[PDB]
């Protein structure tokens, strides 16, 4: 069936801005296109139908632009409840084809991430195995590349990744890397390190944890 | 009766528009000028491309006339695509139905076509439009997401509509669900609020609709007609609808609750294709605060005269009762091919008598099939079937019969007066006519004379005519007149009096004026307001002795009066009318100076007495009763004496006797009101002395329920005498109830049994028919027939099961008739598929609930004769009489009072077996 | 002698006759100052008059035309005559009656028309298939029953606009079945195919040309089709002298009148035929479905026997409709229509078996009474119809016409004819009320004496306020001394006590009821026998307390109906012969049976003793014990002979019975065989 | 006032057939089309098909053909989509949607989160992870508790019994192919620091046990 392409998946914008959400159809659908707003908790309300029409309670801020293939949801002066994930959906022919959705990202001045490690302790120290968690919290623009280092070496397998939807009140992204290890693999090396590269500064932020006792 | 037929208003639309197919009043809250709404479903319109889109017109009655079309929609068809029409407005018949409530008016296009949202199908969804403040909304209830003959694509929504007392529209579409039909109701507020023009099917909160039902109900046309009114309990308007094709074209009328679509009562047609349900109406005919249902069945064929069938049309009148069970009556058309019940329009109270009224139309009846509307007044009892007025046809014909009365609207008073008015539409002539009610007048006439007596020796007054000692008396008439509504103030009446009655043809005139020397007299009277009864006196004298032939006769003074038409007032004009029955004249009478003494006045002793013959009440089934009466006056002449027999209010009068020659063949009369249950018979104004009369009065009576203990008659004579003018009240016992003869009797269908049967053989495991032998049915029937029934009874059957060691008659199966259960002994059903006297018993006792008013219970016992049995048994083939017997005893007579009668009986049935 | 007529006013010759035809009067001076006036008959002739003018009229019914009832109606001549007198002129005096009779005959070899009106809906394709040779096959059977036969054809599916048809979303507007990939003709309202012809082959040709269509709504426009076949006598071409069968065949429901309203059809059916030159019904698109009543009146008029050939699923339905269209017949068609031929033949024999009279345009002031003589010498009273007729037999009816009063001046004609018959007895009613001297003399003020003056029959009735022979006593101040013996001879009453005795005769007065009556003013207009207290049951007028009953009523209270139609059972038989019909309700004799028609009999005796007596009748020439006569027992159907009974798993009743003379018959009985029954008859007397 | 009331989360072992419910309050259900939409975790919207109640006619998507069994109870105004033989790629939040005119589903449901997984439930353990390095844990602090062995799916992590909220970052769990892996961090003023009661409250409703672990040492 005709595929629906929204090429911009994350639109950062302040409050009051002009947000033009583009979406192109594969084949001409002759102007049957629904625009849906899925708020972050997941409830999906219909904002527009037939390329432009407001449905009941949706405010005048949502301009329905479009014809042919190229379509565009033009949000007027932005507000807080307008921060959500906007999908287009082709309804002309059968089976109904949605878009990828476009997440409206509230904009805050760039903020370096506060990173901290968590070497195993107590019950985490001995399960017969172990785990060492590295959390990076509360930063602007979200995307950042993180890796761990062991004596300079890099690994892949033991790990798991996690993130957090943009915080409201303080508007900041955060992330988790939960490292996994066994008795032998944990014992096998003396010094680990957490390393995150981000758009905030060029020199990558590296936390450092070495295991030492007496 | 008070509807002015002289000067109605005639409105007309374009030729061929069926102008008048639908009519209604418009009562806006803003402007003082009220309007009329005429549906013109075929009229050509300004809608581009839309041919015969149809429209509705508002018409001014007061001052500047004719009509302006209400512009709901100026748009043509929308396009689903380029040169691909979304809808079809051509021949959509907008205006086939128009109803209004306050500022709101609803009009519908039942033929409205709609392209599918997906497919190319153009379907008759039907549509409506609600206009109100300025504001116009499209309401397309049947235009929904499931569209085809199975869903609603064929609904034709708006085929009938009505507003509830509250704010909610009820709408009928005939075609939904393979023409099962559908009702859907929506809050008007909801409709206007949630209409979004970019949405072709709009979601409505709190809409009520029936659903698809089993496929048998297809083509039943639910929602052909519609009406609203409260029936179940109290409160909200509940829903009435005609389903004319229902029950194999018998027709029905369904009523659904207003709160939910659960349905309460059904009505059903009489015979097929009568279109019972064509029209329906709801209104309280008896003013009992319970809405009553009316159902038009215009194609009905009753049976007149010879018994030949004839389509007259028929209207049903179902009176609501607190018990929930209605009280229905029928109203038959007066002309063939009139289609009598074609439109039923409640008018409310047209005469403001306190009871609501209704107009029923036979648009194809009357001379030249010009159309007729019959108008019926309500009363305490219900609708008075004798119509008080018949509005006839105005326009004759052009192509179509005009169908005057094919549409109607009422109960909304279009002019200032306190009385409702009525519109009838005649679409066959493209016309609509407003009939306006005239204000009603109830007059109260008074009459009195100074003394009551007549004598030549009574001389009092003098006279300019001659030397006068003459017997005069004073006569004074009076009129108090009043009525609700607009009555133009001062109303003048021309009254005329005549003092004789047993005169004026010519010959001897019995009474004269002491002034104008005449038996006849006129008087220009001019009353007003509601009060101040206006009187006028005249002294009139009588003949004196000689030259008078006189009489015993009282000489009845009669007074009459008429209103003046030419002196009357209105804006254009309306002559007010008198009351329907408020008799326009009155009679009084005095007596003769004769007898009583030398006084002219006396006081007789009145005596009444009666006697029965037997007096046995039937329990209320058709019982004839005559009682012989001896009325005697032991005193002198009683003036204007008349018998007053006060009887129970449920009973009927058959007639005067004219059988026994000792009984009177005379003058008798019925009177049901002033709450009088009495019968009144005339004995004459100058009654005699020492005279005794004997008379027989036959009646017929029901005496509904548990009032049974005896029957009581009260009777008394009464007169105008000064003293002892009435007899004492006279009782009359009547013996309560009676017995009946109930009998039981039976038979065995093969009452005989012949010689050895062909293809017969006998084993001890010979399954079924060959070995068992032929079936012998023995039906036994107990029946209660007579004027009494059995509240409990006992039946005892003895069945000849076995002779000695062998089973003779083997019971296959038993059957049952009526309110009776039974139990046997020595169980019947075998391996599958004197005679009985004092001998082995196959007896079954049974308990019957009741055999009531000529009713009966019947047991059919089918058995086979067993071969085992049928073995020769020593001595060769002989004659056996197989006898079963059934007895009965009647238990619990109805009432303790009177002689409850013991009833006993029994029966025997026989089967003769020979070779 | 004086007993009647004397008591009631006289005052005129015309009055005397109006009093009654049993009364007689005199004219001129026959016996001036002689023996009494009026006083019945023969007596008056004995004293003086009736030489010349004493006019006592007798009512009469002179037959104007009697042509012989025909025998063979085959060859030409159009003579027919099946209704025995064709017209008969009746002249009646006031309140009198005269009786007469009419013999109806069903002529052997009377021609028959059969117009085949068939559902062409898709369901009927197998029907057309099984039809194609039926024309000639039916022709070969009817050849047997009647010499000259002619047949025709027409077909219908609903009406072609609005929801009834499909509004044409697709291509299928030319082809109602697109989806089923089978081409079919689009829906048509009514299509006349074949005009009635004695040429059967062209029936077969056109029927072979036909092809089926498909309908949206289950009910169909058959009643439209039926109306047009009934009312277009030019298009259909029904023969004038012939029996007319309109065979209507359908597998489905039917649209009622007023249904058309959904479609935007308002105007009601006119009864007039719109079948055009193109043989299509022009008003299907326009005019509404006809009402059952209108169909009834047109079937009755154009003289057509409607045969309902309906499928089993809808037979109860069309049976009920048939009962609402009196005279209509209905039979079961097979789903293919294989059995239509024989159903039709059986139907012909069915309706030729009955003759029912009708009376049309009967003057309201007149009333008729019927006895029917139709089986051997058997007379069933109060019956206007006879059935069970073997074709060729002639039945008879005796009629009694009674007039109420002596109605207005005009000559009125009305018609009595048998249902569905061409022949009609026309009964010309002339009302005779006149004195012979009526047109002979004129009052001319003073002619008789000097006063307000009258003159008729040589005697006179004084004018406005005068009395006596000579005209005097204007104000009644003249002869107060004339009272004498007023009602009796020197008796107690003066006159009726309703009025005053003046000039020897009485002036009548009363309440405001108006009218009244009498020489003594002894008769009122009001007091009469009452049932529920409304007039005489509301069903009668009142004169002198004597009820003069309305049309088709009897009894003192006028509550006894004259309708025998209310008493019928199992397609005839009145009170199922188990009771007698009294005032339109059956009183059962003593079956122990009850119910309105005595059809419900919970106990009842066996069939055997009555069947035995009918077997003994036909095969044994009767014999038992009581009734000595010929026959007149008719039973069941064709009894053939079998050598053995069988257990067939069918509906069978084996009855064996004895009888007088000692015979033992054994026979099985079988009902529900093609709407008929089958009696097995054991060969020979046996015993 | 239209409400689409869905079924709760539906955990079912692979191969089984779950059946979610959707109540349609506030308009006439039997007269409107009912669409179902499948949203896989962090994925786009996949239309599943529609069902017309009354008639009962249902047209599914062909990529979901022989998966989605759509029924409709018109007597309760309740749509039902059964999922036969559910595999793990059927793990998704399912959405009933009321179908408006044109091309658009108007008024949606809350969603049903069906999760296809194996074995048995296991209870969480809270490791009071403390820095064990830094410079005197410079002002404020970063501490918390990681949680794996977490298969109650929803659960709760809190600091100071809801009294201390601000500065609490709790991450969403990650499927290990069995049973889950969460972390919870907090930044609290070192002007408080171990003289304070700082307690990690981990509540897993399947185990009906609430583990409270503070961190003194490292
Ligand atoms: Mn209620
Ligand atoms: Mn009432
Ligand atoms: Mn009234
Ligand atoms: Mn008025
Ligand atoms: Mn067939």
């Amino acid at each position: 069936d005709i595929q629906m392409t929204q090429t911009t998946s994350s639109l950062s914008a302040s409050l009051g801005d002009r947000v033009i959400i583009s979406c192109r159809a594969s084949q001409d659908i002759s102007n049957y296109l629904s625009w849906y707003q899925q708020k972050p908790d997941g409830t999906v309300k219909l904002l527009i139908f037939y390329t432009s029409k407001l449905h009941s309670g949706v405010p005048s801020r949502f301009s329905g632009s479009g014809s042919g293939t190229d379509y565009s949801l033009t949000i007027s002066n932005l507000d807080q409840e307008d921060i959500a994930t906007y999908f287009c959906q082709q309804g002309n022919t059968f089976p109904y084809t949605f878009g990828g959705g476009t997440k409206v990202e509230m904009r805050r001045a760039d903020a370096a991430p506060t990173v901290s490690i968590f070497p195993p302790s107590s019950e985490q120290l001995t399960s017969g195995g172990a785990s060492v968690v590295c959390f990076l919290n509360n930063f602007y623009p979200k995307d950042i590349n993180v890796k761990w280092k062991i004596d300079g070496s890099e690994r892949q397998n033991g790990v798991l990744n996690s993130w957090t939807d943009q915080d409201s009140k303080d508007s900041t992204y955060s992330m988790s890397s939960t490292l996994t290890l066994t008795k032998d693999e944990y014992e096998r090396h003396n010094s680990y390190t957490c390393e995150a590269t981000h758009k905030t500064s060029t020199s990558p932020i590296v936390k450092s944890f070495n295991r030492n006792e007496c | 009766f008070n509807l002015d037929v002289d000067s109605p208003a005639e409105y007309s639309g374009p030729e061929g528009s069926y102008f008048g197919f639908a009519v209604d009043f418009f009562v806006p809250s803003a402007s003082s000028r009220m309007f009329l709404l005429v549906g013109a479903p075929k009229a050509n319109t300004t809608q581009p491309g839309i041919v015969e889109g149809g429209q509705v017109l508002k018409c001014d009655w007061s001052s500047t006339r004719r009509c302006q079309p209400i512009e709901f929609d100026a748009t043509g068809n929308r396009d689903y695509a380029k040169d691909d029409p979304l809808e079809f407005k051509s021949h959509q018949w907008f205006g086939a139905s128009v109803r209004s409530k306050q500022d709101k008016i609803l009009a519908c296009a039942p033929l409205y076509h709609w392209r599918t949202e997906m497919k190319q199908e153009r379907e008759p969804v039907g549509t409506c439009f609600l206009q109100d403040g300025t504001k116009t909304v499209e309401y397309a209830p049947c235009r929904s997401q499931d569209i085809d003959a199975d869903g609603q694509g064929f609904c034709q929504g708006g085929f009938s509509i009505d507003f509830t007392k509250a704010d909610r529209v009820l709408l009928g579409g005939p075609g939904s669900f393979y023409w099962q039909g559908q009702l859907i109701s929506d809050q008007v507020a909801e409709i206007v609020s949630k209409y979004d023009p970019n949405v072709y099917s709009i979601k409505y909160n709190n809409q009520l609709a029936t659903r698809t039902a089993q496929a048998i109900f297809d083509d039943s046309y639910l929602g052909y007609s519609v009406a609203v009114g409260d029936f179940n309990g109290d409160g909200i308007d509940d829903f009435v609808s005609g389903v004319p094709r229902a029950a194999r074209t018998l027709g029905m009328v369904y009523i659904y609750d207003g709160k939910n679509m659960s349905s309460l009562y059904n009505f059903t047609g009489e015979q097929m294709a009568a279109y019972f349900g064509f029209s329906v109406a709801a209104t309280d005919i008896n003013g009992d605060d319970y809405a009553d249902v009316f159902i038009g069945a215009p194609l009905f064929m009753d049976r007149g005269s010879d018994g030949k069938l004839q389509e007259v049309g028929q209207v049903s009148v179902s009176l609501q009762r607190a018990s929930g069970d209605f009280q229905t009556t029928k109203l038959n058309g007066f002309e063939v091919f009139a289609r009598f019940g074609s439109a039923i329009a409640p008018l409310g109270d047209l005469d403001q008598d306190g009871f609501n009224d209704i107009a029923i139309a036979a648009p194809y009846g009357g001379e030249d099939k010009k159309g007729i509307v019959y108008i019926f007044n309500g009363r305490s009892t219900g609708l008075n079937a004798v119509p008080s007025q018949i509005l006839e046809g105005q326009w004759a014909a052009r192509s179509m019969p005009p169908s005057f009365g094919y549409s109607m609207k009422g109960a909304t008073d279009i002019d200032k007066n306190g009385y409702p008015d009525l519109i009838v539409g005649a679409f066959g002539v493209d016309r609509a006519i407003l009939y306006r009610a005239r204000p009603v007048i109830t007059v109260n006439a008074g009459l009195e004379v100074y003394p009551s007596i007549l004598n030549q020796d009574n001389k009092t007054c003098s006279l300019p005519g001659t030397a006068l000692k003459v017997s005069c008396f004073n006569v004074r008439f009076c009129l108090k007149a009043d009525g609700k509504g607009v009555l133009p103030r001062k109303l003048n009446f021309q009254v005329e009096l005549l003092l004789d009655k047993l005169k004026q043809k010519g010959a001897i005139r019995r009474a004269l004026f002491l002034y104008s020397r005449s038996p006849s007299h006129s008087k220009n009277m001019t009353i007003s307001r509601g009060g101040l009864m206006q009187c006028e006196e005249l002294i009139a004298y009588l003949r004196d002795e000689s030259e008078f032939r006189d009489k015993l006769t009282p000489i009845t003074i009669f007074m009459e009066y008429r209103l003046d038409y030419r002196t009357a007032a209105d804006t254009t004009g309306l002559q007010p009318i008198l009351n329907q029955f408020t008799p326009a004249n009155i009679s009084r009478q005095a007596h003769i100076l004769l007898d009583c003494g030398e006084d002219n006045v006396c006081k007789p002793k009145l005596e009444v007495s009666v006697d029965s013959d037997q007096k046995k009440i039937y329990i209320g089934d058709d019982n004839p009763l005559t009682l012989i009466v001896k009325a005697q006056n032991q005193g002198e002449g009683a003036y204007e004496a008349e018998l007053i027999v006060s009887i129970p209010l449920q009973a009927d009068f058959i007639g005067v006797v004219r059988n026994n020659e000792a009984l009177a063949r005379l003058s008798c009369a019925f009177k049901t009101e002033n709450q009088t249950r009495q019968v009144v018979c005339d004995l004459g104004n100058p009654m005699k002395a020492g005279t005794q009369l004997l008379a027989g009065l036959r009646f017929s009576v029901h005496q509904q329920s548990e009032m049974d203990t005896s029957v009581k008659f009260d009777l008394q004579i009464q007169s105008s005498n000064l003293f002892d003018k009435v007899s004492p009240v006279v009782s009359h016992k009547v013996d309560l109830a009676v017995l009946a003869a109930v009998e039981i009797r039976g038979v065995s269908s093969p009452d005989h049994v012949f010689l050895p049967i062909p293809n017969w053989e006998h084993k001890e495991n010979p399954e079924t028919e060959e070995d068992v032998g032929p079936v012998v049915q023995h039906i036994y029937e107990l029946r209660n027939n007579g004027p009494s029934s059995f509240s409990k009874a006992m039946l005892h059957l003895q069945w000849p099961y076995k002779y000695n060691n062998n089973t003779l008659l083997y019971i296959l199966h038993y059957d049952i008739d009526g309110p009776m259960n039974c139990t046997s002994d020595m169980e019947i059903n075998p391996l599958r598929i004197l005679g009985c006297g004092v001998a082995q018993c196959l007896k079954i006792v049974c308990q019957v609930g009741r055999l009531d008013r000529g009713k009966s219970a019947i047991l059919y016992v089918k058995s086979l004769l067993w071969t085992e049995t049928f073995m020769n048994k020593e001595n060769q083939n002989h004659s056996y009489s197989l006898k079963s017997s059934a007895s009965f005893n009647v238990i619990e007579f109805p009432y303790k009072n009177l002689p409850i009668e013991d009833i006993t009986n029994s029966t025997l049935v026989t089967t003769n077996v020979t070779w | 002698g004086p007993n009647i007529c004397t008591t009631r006013g006289v005052s005129s010759c015309q009055q005397c006759l109006a009093v009654s035809p049993m009364c007689a009067w005199c004219s001129d001076e026959a016996l001036p100052l002689g023996s009494p006036r009026c006083d019945l008959k023969e007596n008056l002739l004995k004293d003086n008059c009736a030489p010349e003018s004493i006019e006592f009229p007798v009512s009469e019914a002179r037959v104007l035309e009697d042509r012989p009832l025909s025998d063979k109606g085959s060859g030409d001549s159009s003579q027919v005559t099946q209704v025995s007198p064709q017209r008969i002129a009746l002249r009646l005096r006031p309140d009198d009656s005269k009786n007469f009779s009419i013999q109806v005959r069903q002529v052997e070899d009377y021609p028959v028309d059969i117009y085949y009106l068939m559902d062409l809906s898709y369901s009927m394709k197998d029907d057309l298939w099984s039809i194609q040779n039926l024309g000639t096959k039916l022709a070969t059977q009817m050849r047997k029953l009647t010499s000259n036969l002619r047949i025709g054809f027409g077909a219908f599916v609903d009406k072609p606009v609005s929801p009834y048809m499909y509004i044409s979303p697709p291509e299928a507007l030319e082809n109602p079945c697109y989806d089923m990939k089978t081409t079919c003709l689009p829906m048509f309202g009514y299509k006349h195919v074949l005009t009635l012809t004695d040429q059967v082959t062209r029936f077969n040709e056109e029927v072979k040309k036909q092809s089926v269509s498909r309908n949206r709504d289950a009910p169909e426009g058959g009643f439209d089709a039926i109306m047009q076949a009934t009312v277009c006598d030019e298009k259909i071409g029904w023969r004038n002298d012939a029996s007319h069968l309109l065979v209507f065949t359908t597998d489905a429901k039917t649209h009622i009148a007023l249904d058309g309203r959904l479609a935007g059809i308002v105007q009601p059916n006119d009864g007039q035929c719109h079948v055009g030159s193109d043989n299509h019904y022009s008003a299907s698109t326009t005019m509404d479905y006809p009402s059952l009543g209108l169909m009834t009146e047109k079937l009755s008029q154009k003289n057509i026997n409607l045969i309902f050939a309906v499928t089993e699923n809808v037979v109860n339905l069309y049976q009920n409709y048939s009962e609402l269209i009196p005279g209509t017949t209905v039979g079961v068609l097979s789903m293919d229509s294989s059995n239509v031929l024989q159903l039709i033949v059986d139907a012909y024999g069915k309706i030729r078996s009955k003759v029912e009279l009708e009376v049309r345009d009967l003057p309201e002031e007149l009333s008729l009474s019927f006895n029917a003589t139709c089986l051997n010498n058997e007379v069933i009273p109060g019956l206007k119809s006879c059935m069970g007729l073997k074709i060729g037999d002639t039945v008879s009816f005796s009629i009694e016409a009674k007039v109420r009063g002596c109605p207005q001046e005009k000559e009125k004609s009305f018609t009595i004819k048998p249902v569905g018959f061409k022949d009609s007895l026309i009964v010309q009613v002339t009302f005779d009320c006149d004195c012979a001297c009526q047109a002979q003399a004129e009052p001319n003020s003073h002619r008789c004496n000097n006063g307000n003056g009258t003159f008729e029959c040589g005697v006179c009735r004084c004018g406005p306020g005068w009395l006596g022979s000579q005209c005097e006593c204007s104000e009644e101040d003249y002869r107060p001394s004339q009272q004498d013996e007023c009602s009796p001879r020197e008796g107690q009453p003066v006159c009726s006590q309703r009025g005053e005795c003046l000039c020897g005769q009485c002036v009548c007065h009363s309440s405001d009821f108006g009218k009244i009556t009498g020489k003594y003013c002894e008769c009122d207009d009001f007091s009469c026998v009452r049932y529920k207290g409304e007039m005489c049951s509301g069903h009668g007028q009142c004169s002198c307390g004597d009820c003069l009953c309305d049309s088709d009523w009897t009894g003192y209270y006028c509550n006894c109906t004259t309708r025998t139609d209310t008493c019928m059972s199992s397609n005839g038989l009145l009170c199922s012969g188990r009771g007698k019909c009294e005032c339109g309700s059956c009183v059962c004799i003593q079956p122990g049976s009850y119910g309105d028609t005595c059809e419900k009999c919970p106990t009842c005796p066996d069939a055997c003793t009555f069947k035995k007596e009918c077997v003994e009748c036909k095969k044994f020439d009767r014999g038992a014990l009581h009734d000595e006569n010929t026959c007149n027992r008719y039973c069941r159907d064709e009894i053939e002979s079998v050598k053995e009974l069988k257990d067939t798993g069918k509906d069978a009743v084996n009855c064996t019975y004895k009888n007088e003379d000692d015979c033992v018959v054994r026979f099985q009985y079988y009902e529900d065989s093609s709407g008929k029954s089958i009696l097995y008859v054991v060969e020979e007397p046996e015993c | 006032q239209v409400q689409l009331q869905q079924s709760g989360a539906e955990l079912a072992e692979p191969g089984a057939s779950v059946k979610m419910s959707c109540k349609a309050s506030g308009y006439t259900f039997s007269s409107f089309w009912m669409h179902w939409v499948k949203q896989r975790p962090g994925q786009g919207l996949e239309w599943i098909g529609y069902i017309n109640p009354r008639s009962g006619y249902t047209e599914c998507n062909e990529i979901f053909r022989d998966k989605a069994t759509m029924t409709a109870d018109t007597s309760s105004s309740t749509a039902y989509m059964q999922l036969s033989g559910l595999t793990s790629e059927d793990s998704a939040v399912y959405y009933c949607a009321s179908f408006l005119g044109r091309g658009a589903m108007d008024y949606w449901g809350q969603g049903t989160s069906v999760t296809v997984s194996s074995a048995k439930t296991t209870a969480p353990s809270v490791y009071p992870l403390a820095p064990v390095c830094g410079d005197t844990t410079g002002s404020s602090v970063t501490l918390g508790c990681l949680v794996k062995g977490y298969f109650p799916e929803p659960v709760t992590l809190t600091w100071n019994s809801g009294s201390l909220s601000a500065g609490v970052h709790t991450f969403p769990a990650v499927l290990q192919s069995d049973l889950y892996t969460l972390s919870s961090s907090v930044t609290v003023t070192s002007s408080t620091w171990p003289s304070q009661s700082i307690t990690c409250n981990v509540a897993h409703p399947a185990s009906s046990t609430k583990v409270d672990k503070k961190i003194e040492p490292r």
